[PDB]
């Protein structure tokens, strides 16, 4: 659904 | 600040403990205390700051989305009137979210960004500035929506300019910046074509530089590249 | 109390919204505000109170266990000295946990239990009293460990006596009480044989009463019965 | 590992 942003390190 | 009496090193130690315990509000408070000691942050310390606040704001964003969806349904043409409670509680969560974003932006402005001279730190902090303006944009509706969006755009653009000059195309901070700027374009700025173009160019330029990398760096870079690809699949 | 100006019904409405948003600290604050209006709670309202505080204390218990394990390792015969930080932070989480338990016990004592005359409400609240003393017992180490354990035991026993007199053996509150008392015996009171005996007798007596139940009640009762069986498998 | 107690309604 929503775009993926950078995950947690 | 309630962390003013604690040693910097003790704050960082407790931030790591809070992470292990999945106590991210505590983790953020510890890292805020560490930043307010006034010294620059190391790479690991910057990561702890980011992990803490991303987890805190992440829970707020998820809650806000649930409440906004309920509120939008309550205002559907045919829904029973339920009083002010849904709006009030959505506003409460929204105000808390905006407060977290304002706290992070405040730390960046006083004085993390101005002391950050190396590309790795400066790009990291400007990306973070873009991210927390983007989270403000997600809930903004008033006059200042346009200005919030422009603030996010400006931070991301400054970060992009530095990253392209100073980092290889596989650098994981450069990749994560481009990923998040592409999300900004698609989800905030009504610019899906720009989002797609940025994601594609970023992916292709990284692909061509992977041969320079060790196995461990290759793993890091390709993980973020897969997220670009995931979005390109969603978007096309 | 910060909820003193909000309508009782608005507090309950917002507790349900907070549950949907997985905002359990808010949910607990709303339900505390509802209790402090001074009226008795309905079945659904009692459930909201329980869900809210169980989720809050559940996160605290999980965090405390992680920190206590790290602390126990730091005190292993051969571990590097790391300063007071692990103990300090475990103590911080512990104090917050004890505060939540004290808050719940305070609501039960002022004045939920004394106004609860029906078996369903009185057993529910006495089970809750046993549960929150049991959570205090999980972290207790001083003189008062014995007295905390006896307080939990006493609450559970009063609840058991009422449930056996007033409820059928498949009643889900009666079953959940027996489940939690059996956990008390195994995990707190160093009484695994009592835990096993209680779980077995509870299971068998419920089995023999299932024929009286509708499909929906059968689903509710058998769900808890499976947890008794799960523990009996772990324990034997 | 740890015993199971009553879950949330
Ligand atoms: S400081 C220790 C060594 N360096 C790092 O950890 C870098 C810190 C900065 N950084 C990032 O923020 C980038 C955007 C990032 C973030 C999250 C990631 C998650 C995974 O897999 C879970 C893989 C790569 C990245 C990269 C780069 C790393
Ligand atoms: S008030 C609405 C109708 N009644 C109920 O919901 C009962 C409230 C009291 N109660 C319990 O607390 C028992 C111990 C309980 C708790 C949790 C459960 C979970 C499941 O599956 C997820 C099944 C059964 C129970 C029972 C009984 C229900
Ligand atoms: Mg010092
Ligand atoms: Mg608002
Ligand atoms: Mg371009
Ligand atoms: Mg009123
Ligand atoms: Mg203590
Ligand atoms: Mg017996």
């Amino acid at each position: 659904q929503r775009s993926t942003s950078t995950p947690n390190v | 600040g309630a962390m003013g009496s604690m040693e910097r090193a003790s704050l960082i130690q407790k931030a790591k403990l809070a992470e292990q315990a999945e106590r991210y509000e505590d983790m953020a408070a510890f890292m805020k205390g560490a930043v307010e000691k006034g010294e620059e942050l190391s790479c690991e310390e910057r990561n702890l700051l980011s992990v803490a606040y991303k987890n805190v704001v992440g829970g707020q964003r998820a809650a806000w989305r649930v409440l906004s969806s309920i509120e939008q349904k309550s205002n559907e043409e045919g829904s029973e009137e339920k009083g002010p409670e849904v709006r009030e509680y959505r506003e409460k969560v929204e105000t808390e979210l905006q407060g977290v974003c304002d706290t992070v932006l405040g730390l960046l402005d006083s004085h993390l960004i101005k002391e950050a001279g190396d590309a790795e730190s400066r790009v990291f902090y400007l990306k973070m500035k873009g991210d927390y303006y983007r989270y403000l944009a997600e809930v903004a509706t008033g006059d200042d929506k346009k200005r919030i969006i422009d603030s996010a755009r400006s931070a991301y653009q400054e970060a992009m300019d530095i990253s392209k000059k100073e980092m290889p195309p596989t650098n994981p901070i450069r990749l994560g910046l481009a990923l998040n700027f592409s999300v900004f374009h698609y989800e905030i700025a009504n610019s899906p074509e720009e989002a797609i173009s940025l994601a594609k160019t970023t992916f292709d330029e990284a692909m061509a530089d992977l041969h320079t990398l060790s196995e461990d760096s290759y793993k890091d870079s390709t993980l973020i590249m897969q997220l670009l690809r995931d979005n390109l699949t969603l978007w096309t």
